[PDB]
């Protein structure tokens, strides 16, 4: 049977400057046959590729500041942001590269609490006010993308129908 | 100036095929383990094959959803890596990025492409437009821009409405 990690939460809405925990359940034990335990901890910010943070379970990957922390054993695993930073916002997830087929967990979407007021902003830095706005126009157009790719899944059975009369 | 960059995706009709292209450059191809993994919205992602070296005579593993269907191939020479889709359907529908494993039996993928789209149609339209009138055919072709218009144009409203706030944020500074 094939490793099933399972996340949560689904959604962790926080503040800038909380604490997170994110958990990640497997199935079955990831202890790859020589050992080792190949569970790594992935960030994919908005508009970008998936980025290693976590490997083995408890090992910062270069270039990963000491906020980040990974841990567990058997089949709970957890990663841990000390102080969540507005480059830390993205979606984490959880892999296990122990058994074929290496499988992700579902995903974990690190997101800002709107609250009810949008004074919230005002305690942000200009800066990162500004990689918020640069970050919104990928997904914009990844949003307007799959509208475009989905149309024209639309447009070819309809020719071929006009063609087989 | 290590970097992978794919390319060959498209849209595609169910069952066809399609062959996808990694580029690697900055590092020794020749010495390093390559992967493809796929993310769809619905899935989430997915690893899909493993080729190794030619010390491990290019040995190739595959998830059991692609089995016969795709082939992973490297060509060192060309510092490249392939997957050639075979009966694509619809739930092969994602992006593919294409990655390297970081290697020395510690850690998996440290390095990923920008990804293509690779687009399946369904064919459902397909079994439900043919008992159509060709006149009623070519009143919804010429009815899809406007259509696709109006949900584009959501999207963009919408992200206007995320974006205010942010912009007013930095002009109270």
């Amino acid at each position: 049977m094939d490793v099933l990690m399972t996340q949560t939460p689904l959604s962790l809405p926080v503040s800038l400057g909380d604490q997170a925990s994110i958990s990640c359940r497997s199935s079955q034990s990831i202890v790859h046959s020589n050992g080792n335990t190949y569970l790594e901890w992935y960030l994919q910010k908005p508009g970008q590729s998936p980025k290693l943070l976590i490997y083995k379970v408890s090992n910062r990957f270069s270039g990963v500041p000491d906020r980040f922390s990974g841990s567990g054993s058997g089949t709970d695993f957890t990663l841990k942001i000390s102080r969540v930073e507005a480059e830390d916002l993205g979606v984490y997830y959880c892999f296990q590269g122990s058994h074929v087929p290496y499988t992700f967990g579902g995903g974990t979407k690190l997101e800002i609490k709107r609250g009810s007021d949008y004074e919230f902003l005002k305690s942000w830095t200009v800066e990162d006010l500004q990689k918020r706005l640069l970050a919104l126009d990928p997904m914009m157009e990844q949003e307007i993308e799959e509208i475009r790719q989905k149309y024209q899944c639309k447009r070819q059975p309809i020719l071929d129908a006009i063609e087989a009369k | 100036e290590v970097k992978l960059e794919e390319s060959g995706g498209g849209l595609v009709q169910p069952g066809g095929s399609m062959k996808l292209s990694c580029v690697a450059s900055g590092f020794t191809f020749s010495n390093y383990w390559m992967n493809w993994v796929r993310q769809s919205p619905e899935k989430g992602l997915e690893w899909v094959a493993e080729i190794r070296l030619k010390s491990n005579n290019y040995a190739t593993q595959y998830a059991e959803s692609v089995k016969w269907r795709f082939t992973i191939s490297r060509d060192d020479s060309k510092s490249s890596v392939y997957l050639q889709m075979n009966n694509l359907r619809a739930e092969d529908t994602g992006i593919y990025y294409c990655t390297r494993d970081y290697g020395n039996y510690v850690a998996y993928f440290d390095y990923w492409g920008q990804g293509t789209t690779v687009t399946v149609c369904s064919g459902s339209d397909y079994e439900f437009l043919k008992s159509w009138t060709v006149e009623d055919l070519q009143k919804r072709l010429l009815a899809l821009d406007p259509m696709m218009e109006q949900e584009i144009e959501e999207i963009r409203q919408k992200y206007q409405s995320k974006r205010q706030p942010i912009l007013d944020a930095i002009e109270a500074k």
